[PDB]
């Protein structure tokens, strides 16, 4: 597992030299952006369970083939594993927001999941739909534009970091697909 | 005699180590100083004359000095104190580097 | 590769739980101590060559029997391997000052070094002589700021306790 | 940690029988080459003997959850079996000894298996993350973790695990496959939960079935003598004659230590 | 009971290694964020009674069927059990604000609550109504310092996600 | 496991009330004393292995019955377990310095060790001697008065914290005895 | 403590079976080679003092830095610790020549020696210098019978490979 | 398949260590006892047919009820299965005399034989009658040397204790 710091260091070991000035400059931008990252993680982790609830309920509510008998959401225990997997995915994405680098998500969760869901018969397109809904809801809570929660923070620019979180969710959506 | 010679060696390897290393740093320093160029005023003084000779006998660089007539050795007659620039300026010398190891 | 980030992320991953407020306080501590650490990293990447030069010169200043006959540096080549190894250890102290934990210094330099050092007949006390010279060598404020000096001492002491 | 003197004999004898089942030839098998450098089995020995004190340092509640759950799962391992019901219920060291003895003579573990392809492997990361979840009931780590106790032991432990996957790559086909069916039986029985699709998962993958253990997640290890020396100057604990499971959990009923 | 201290101490104890510089950075973060948290704890211990009173009053303001016949508070005594439970949860938010992690709130209040609440027919959504009313009611400038308000919101949100 | 914060909380739960003023005041003194605690832990953990080496070699020096054949310090495997245990004890004491409360040392190391060393035949008196040597050397490194290392720090008062560390080592010395 | 007896008895005990003919052939090999080994044990217990004396004297003859003011034998006492350690290693070679396997030499002398030697800052190469001097020292037939000398070389080489 | 070689190599492989002197003594014992064993193997491969013939004839000489009606050899074919099985057991005694341990005799003949013998209603005591006849029959020096016979008796007794 690699944060921003370990990514700078391992890339510097690929160049096989000392860390250098420009890499530290990008790292200073990270540390000055630090409290925005912290408050962003606090936003998503606060509203997390409700994101999972809305995302998976919306996922079923697009196509009722999941809830049809013979669908993969057809029973209580399948639905429990469904909501559980949504919670797990959101957990590792929140880890990727704290770390600043996607290597935690690549190693802990992403590696070997497509062949897993293919082996179980889980429809991967519906999972990518749920990841897309978690992406939209997560950017909405991270930009304080949610219609159900308006938390108060000192105003600033957080669009870059929204692009980071959207990059992680697009990594998951391209990971199962 | 054996035990006490071994007692002797300690208090000396401190100061002897520092003196040797200081000589090496000074060596690099002087060599880079002579390579950067010698100004007119320094070349008039004795130290500049024998440092110019130092550079000549040791093949570090050629330093333009003063022609036997007295007028400064120019390559192009427009500007004073020029030197030939090619293919030896770009070859690195081992006396410039502190680090011989890498 | 341990840092604050990998410790709290690995811990909360082990709980299977979202990162609570305590992890957030820890990483906020990382971004507090980061200024002193990156200062020392900038300065180490400033003068690493003179550091390695005085370190190796003191290393053979203490133990002379290495350069005498036998089972050690008996060439200019092997002394170049010596100064390359001290270049590696200063490069690892640079990396551990960038990361802020002992992670890359441990998993790259420390782990399994003991079988290599007992196998190739390399005595570790010579390294320890070099590092103790460097730690004694750096002043509180002339070389670097005091907060960064402390950080550098900490990392280098960790190397010595790994190696002694 | 100390076990009563009736216990150590019963568990030790049970250990000896499952070692006989696991290796009948007496040419020592592949599964217990223990270590590939010569420092290695010693360091393994010291880590394991120290782990027991780290299990004795757990809070009382967790000890009793271990104890009664080992009792229950040990009876499930008996197959009805009223006599070994009596013997297992009466002696708690011997229960965990019988669990690890059966599972390790049947070659149950993922330490003996090799996953091939991403589907089986992730499945292992899921099952592991269940048990790692079940051990740590908060972000605070448990006291049962203990990879090393000093510096640099942990890296050795890394070398054992990495050196032990290769032996899993080495076993013969016959052995790999007795492992398959045996691991099927260990899962389907030791759970004893008749779902369809669960047994479909165990049908699909014996490596899912390989990682089946107690609800707590860590198999109690068996040690010949917990914290008893080889030196002359051993003080042994003088155990009382009645002993129910809470009494080796809580260590009440020891009294003095008497012997030079 | 999780905090920064027990997380890094438990982690390094699991490694069997001394506490290195990274743990020290983490605890130094704890002693940075401590000022805001203890401010919120002082103020909560200031007006906990009015907080619990408005919380319970809003809790029966939303769901009235509890006080109607049946399988819920049908006495002054059971409504006293109600206000006592909200007293407990505010006391645990106080404790978790003192410690700085979700430790005592989890291991005292959260864990195993679900079997109790499904057993004694206690619907969790009423608690959630109380805490949301409390969360909405808090004003940063009037109630407490803004940094502190964030800490309080975080803890209370944690309660809701534990309970929903 | 309990730090100073958890000790305040659990004592407040014994009183069964809220936290209050005076306990938080003592906690503010802890947090203002925080960097002295950090620097103290950095001092002991820096000089740690050398403390263990001097401590056990000195313990052997006082009485040679341990190194006599039939003693417990006889041979390498025994001596290795001896040095190992010294490292372990020093580690938990350093944990008690970070935590500020002795509960980590009480649960993780102290509980069940006297009975253990009695069972193995380890002489406990000699271990209390080694813990005393670690105490003296540790207070000497923690007050910057060691004759082998003089680290530079801003001068100040740290005697209270020296009394804390001395209290933990006396807890260990009274624990094996 | 490994010998032929403990290997075959431990193996057949691991099978849970009576000792078959192969074990009997092995111990009959032990009672064939026993004559040469016990000859060398008698002679080692003959002149152990001169062996340890020339061993330690060659040990300080090679490395003289050992006697430096800090970090090794800097007393007559520590050189007495040196000669006592070489007394121990010759006593273990005597024991391993009596047993016939590397058992007591391993479990008394070899196991865990490396943490002690890296902790106490004692270089292993000095031991190795002493043992290589002793092995170069003995002629096969003048001092002892030809068969024994081989056995002694084997044991001492095992010490060197344990220690290098 | 146990021999001296597989026991000591499997043991030292289990230690992860090079083969010490004790293993070397054991295999040197194998190459001492090999002469007597291979002598008996040469002579067994000499007259195996008459051995099996007198063995089976004595086997039906003791128990006649096998050849009477019932649940046993009631054909010339099944008595040919009898003489073929005694051919197999003498072939396994030959193999175990070549190897020198009970290895191939165990893993080919002995292991799992008991379920087969209890399943196909084959009484083991008839085999035991045959082998006791062969062991009683052999002379000290008529077809083999005195030392060699002992080896044969040992192997055949092992068969009986495996089968009784
Ligand atoms: C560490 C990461 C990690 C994950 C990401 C999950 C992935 C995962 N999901 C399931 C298993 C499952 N996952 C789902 C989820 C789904 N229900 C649907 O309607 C949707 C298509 C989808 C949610 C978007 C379901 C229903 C099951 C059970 C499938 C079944 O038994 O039929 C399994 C098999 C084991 C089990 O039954 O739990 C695994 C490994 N597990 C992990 O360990
Ligand atoms: C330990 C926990 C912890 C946190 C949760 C954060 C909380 C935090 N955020 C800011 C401060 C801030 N937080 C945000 C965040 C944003 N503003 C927006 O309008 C977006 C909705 C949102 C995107 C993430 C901004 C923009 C600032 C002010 C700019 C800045 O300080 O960089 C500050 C500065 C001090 C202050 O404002 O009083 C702090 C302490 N820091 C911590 O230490
Ligand atoms: C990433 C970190 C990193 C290191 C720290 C080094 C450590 C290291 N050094 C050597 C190898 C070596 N290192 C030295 C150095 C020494 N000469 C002496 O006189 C002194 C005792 C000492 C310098 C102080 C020498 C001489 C060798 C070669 C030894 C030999 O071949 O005999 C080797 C074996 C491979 C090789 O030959 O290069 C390694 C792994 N390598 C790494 O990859
Ligand atoms: C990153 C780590 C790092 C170090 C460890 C130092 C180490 C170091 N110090 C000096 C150089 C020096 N270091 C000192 C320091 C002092 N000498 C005294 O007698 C005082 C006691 C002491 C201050 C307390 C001095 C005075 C010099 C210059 C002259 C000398 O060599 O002593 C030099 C040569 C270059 C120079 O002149 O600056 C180097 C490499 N530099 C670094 O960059
Ligand atoms: C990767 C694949 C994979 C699986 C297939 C599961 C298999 C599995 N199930 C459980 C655990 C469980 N599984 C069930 C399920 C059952 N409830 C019943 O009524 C039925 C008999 C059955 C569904 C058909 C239950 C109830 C538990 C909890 C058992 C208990 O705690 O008593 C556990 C122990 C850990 C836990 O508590 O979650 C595991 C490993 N886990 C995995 O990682
Ligand atoms: C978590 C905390 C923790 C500890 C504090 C130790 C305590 C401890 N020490 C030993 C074991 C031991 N401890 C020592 C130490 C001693 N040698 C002497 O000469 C002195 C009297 C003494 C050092 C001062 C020795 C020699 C052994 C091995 C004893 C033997 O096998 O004879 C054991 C048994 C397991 C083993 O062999 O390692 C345990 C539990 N272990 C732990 O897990
Ligand atoms: C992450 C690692 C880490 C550390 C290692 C400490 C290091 C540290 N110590 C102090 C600061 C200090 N440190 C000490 C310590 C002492 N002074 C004495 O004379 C005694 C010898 C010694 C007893 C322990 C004192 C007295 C101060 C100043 C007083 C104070 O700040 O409380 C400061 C304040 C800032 C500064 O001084 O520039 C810092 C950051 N903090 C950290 O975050
Ligand atoms: C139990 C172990 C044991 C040993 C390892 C030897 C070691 C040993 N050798 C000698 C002594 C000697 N050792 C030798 C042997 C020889 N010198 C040569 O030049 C030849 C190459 C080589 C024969 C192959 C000789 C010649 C002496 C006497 C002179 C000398 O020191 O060389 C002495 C002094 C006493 C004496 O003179 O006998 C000792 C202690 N003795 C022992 O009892
Ligand atoms: C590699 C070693 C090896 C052996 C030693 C044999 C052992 C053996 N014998 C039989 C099987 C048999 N063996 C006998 C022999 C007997 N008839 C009697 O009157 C006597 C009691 C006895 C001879 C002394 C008979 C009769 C059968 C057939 C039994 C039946 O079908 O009823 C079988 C079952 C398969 C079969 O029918 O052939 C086996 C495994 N086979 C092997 O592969
Ligand atoms: C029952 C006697 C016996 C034993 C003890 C045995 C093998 C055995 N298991 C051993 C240990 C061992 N085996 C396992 C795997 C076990 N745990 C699991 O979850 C799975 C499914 C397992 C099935 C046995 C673990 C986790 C360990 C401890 C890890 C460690 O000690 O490194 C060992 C010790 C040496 C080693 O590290 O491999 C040995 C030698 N084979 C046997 O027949
Ligand atoms: C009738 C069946 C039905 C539903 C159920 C919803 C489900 C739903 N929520 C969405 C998306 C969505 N949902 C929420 C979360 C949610 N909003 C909040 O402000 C709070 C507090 C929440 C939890 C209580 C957010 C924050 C978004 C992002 C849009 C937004 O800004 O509100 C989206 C848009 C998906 C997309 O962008 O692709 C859908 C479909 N829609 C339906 O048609
Ligand atoms: C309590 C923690 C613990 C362990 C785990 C063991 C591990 C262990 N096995 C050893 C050594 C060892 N182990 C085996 C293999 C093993 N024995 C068999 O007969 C069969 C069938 C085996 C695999 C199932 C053999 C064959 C030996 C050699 C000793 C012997 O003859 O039995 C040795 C001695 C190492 C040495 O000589 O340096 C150790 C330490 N010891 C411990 O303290
Ligand atoms: C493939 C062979 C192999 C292993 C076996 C592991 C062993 C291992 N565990 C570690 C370290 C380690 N181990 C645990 C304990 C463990 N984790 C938990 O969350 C729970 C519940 C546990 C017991 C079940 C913890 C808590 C850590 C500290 C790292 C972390 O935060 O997880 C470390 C790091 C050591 C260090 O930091 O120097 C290693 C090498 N690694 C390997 O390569
Ligand atoms: C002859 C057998 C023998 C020994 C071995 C020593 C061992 C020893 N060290 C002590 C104590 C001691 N030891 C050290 C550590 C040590 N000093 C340093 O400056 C450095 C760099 C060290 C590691 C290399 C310190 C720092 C102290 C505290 C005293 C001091 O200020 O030096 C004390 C005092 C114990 C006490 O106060 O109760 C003793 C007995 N004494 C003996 O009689």
């Amino acid at each position: 597992m690699l944060d921003a710091f370990s990514r700078v260091v391992v890339n510097s070991d690929s160049k096989a030299a000392y860390v250098g000035g420009s890499d530290l400059q990008s790292l200073k931008t990270f540390i000055s952006d630090g409290n925005k990252r912290l408050d962003a993680v606090n936003c998503i982790v606060s509203n997390a369970s409700c994101i999972v609830s809305d995302a998976i309920s919306g996922m079923i509510c697009e196509n009722p083939g999941l809830i049809a008998p013979g669908g993969n959401c057809y029973t209580n225990r399948r639905m429990a594993a469904c909501l559980r997997d949504g919670e797990i995915i959101l957990r590792y994405v929140s880890y990727a927001l704290l770390a600043g680098d996607s290597s935690v998500l690549d190693d802990r969760c992403l590696n070997g999941l497509k062949e897993t869901y293919i082996a179980l018969g889980v429809p991967t397109a519906s999972t990518s739909r749920a990841v897309s809904i978690m992406k939209a809801a997560s950017t909405a809570f991270i930009m304080n534009t949610a219609s159900g929660r308006k938390i108060e923070i000192a105003a600033g620019d957080c669009q870059a970091l929204q692009s980071e979180a959207a990059a992680y969710f697009d990594k998951v959506g391209s990971a199962v697909d | 005699v054996d035990s006490s010679f071994a007692d002797f060696r300690s208090s000396m390897w401190e100061s002897r180590r520092e003196s040797l290393t200081a000589q090496d740093f000074g060596a690099v320093a002087r060599v880079q100083r002579i390579k950067n160029g010698l100004d007119e005023k320094y070349l008039m003084t004795l130290d500049g004359m024998l440092d110019a000779r130092y550079a000549r006998f040791q093949k570090i660089a050629e330093p333009a000095v003063l022609s036997p007539t007295g007028t400064p050795m120019t390559e192009i007659p427009g500007t004073p104190y020029l030197g030939s620039v090619g293919a030896m300026d770009f070859i690195a010398q081992e006396e410039e580097s502190v680090a011989f190891w890498k | 590769m341990k840092s604050v980030i990998t410790t709290t992320i690995s811990a909360a991953d082990a709980a299977g739980r979202f990162p609570s407020s305590s992890d957030l306080e820890s990483i906020q501590g990382n971004i507090q101590r980061a200024s002193a650490r990156l200062e020392a990293a900038e300065k180490l990447s400033g003068n690493h060559e003179a550091v390695v030069k005085e370190a190796g010169d003191a290393c053979f200043a203490k133990y002379s029997y290495l350069k005498n006959s036998g089972e050690a540096g008996d060439s200019q080549e092997k002394i170049n391997k010596c100064y390359r190894d001290v270049d590696h250890y200063m490069r690892l102290i640079n990396y551990s000052l960038v990361v802020g934990g002992t992670g890359p210094l441990d998993e790259w330099g420390i782990a399994g070094s003991r079988e290599v050092y007992r196998t190739l007949n390399l005595p570790g006390s010579a390294y320890i002589a070099s590092f103790t010279f460097t730690r004694d060598r750096l002043c509180v404020p002339r070389d670097m700021s005091s907060q960064a000096g402390v950080e550098f001492v900490a990392a280098l002491d960790y190397v010595i306790n790994s190696l002694s | 940690l100390f076990t009563p003197p009736v216990d150590e004999f019963m568990a030790s004898s049970v250990q000896s029988q499952y070692i006989q089942k696991a290796c009948p030839s007496g040419v020592p098998p592949i599964q217990c080459i223990e270590g590939v450098t010569s420092d290695q089995p010693y360091a393994a020995r010291t880590l394991k003997r120290q782990t027991e004190l780290r299990y004795h340092q757990l809070p009382v509640a967790v000890k009793l959850r271990k104890a009664y759950e080992t009792r229950r799962a040990a009876v499930v391992a008996t197959h009805g079996c009223s006599h070994e019901e009596g013997r297992v219920l009466s002696y708690p060291r011997m229960a965990s000894a019988m669990l690890i003895g059966q599972a390790e003579a049947s070659k149950a573990c993922s330490r003996y298996f090799v996953p091939n392809g991403p589907a089986e492997k992730h499945m292992l990361q899921a099952v592991e993350n269940r048990y790692m979840a079940a051990v740590n009931g908060s972000g605070v780590f448990s006291g049962a973790c203990t990879d090393g106790q000093t510096r640099y032991e942990a890296y050795l432990m890394q070398l054992r695990g990495k050196s032990a996957e290769f032996r899993a790559k080495q076993y013969s086909t016959f052995e790999k496959e007795s492992m398959k069916y045996a691991a099927r039986k260990q899962a389907l029985i030791q759970k004893g939960h008749d779902c369809n699709a669960e047994e479909v998962i165990f049908s699909n993958y014996p490596i899912v079935a390989s990682a089946m253990r107690p609800t707590f997640g860590y198999y109690t290890p068996i040690v010949k003598n917990p914290g008893i020396g080889s030196v002359i100057n051993i003080m042994r604990p003088v155990w009382d004659k009645n002993s129910s499971i809470s009494s080796p959990a809580t260590l009440v009923g020891v009294g003095g230590f008497v012997q030079p």
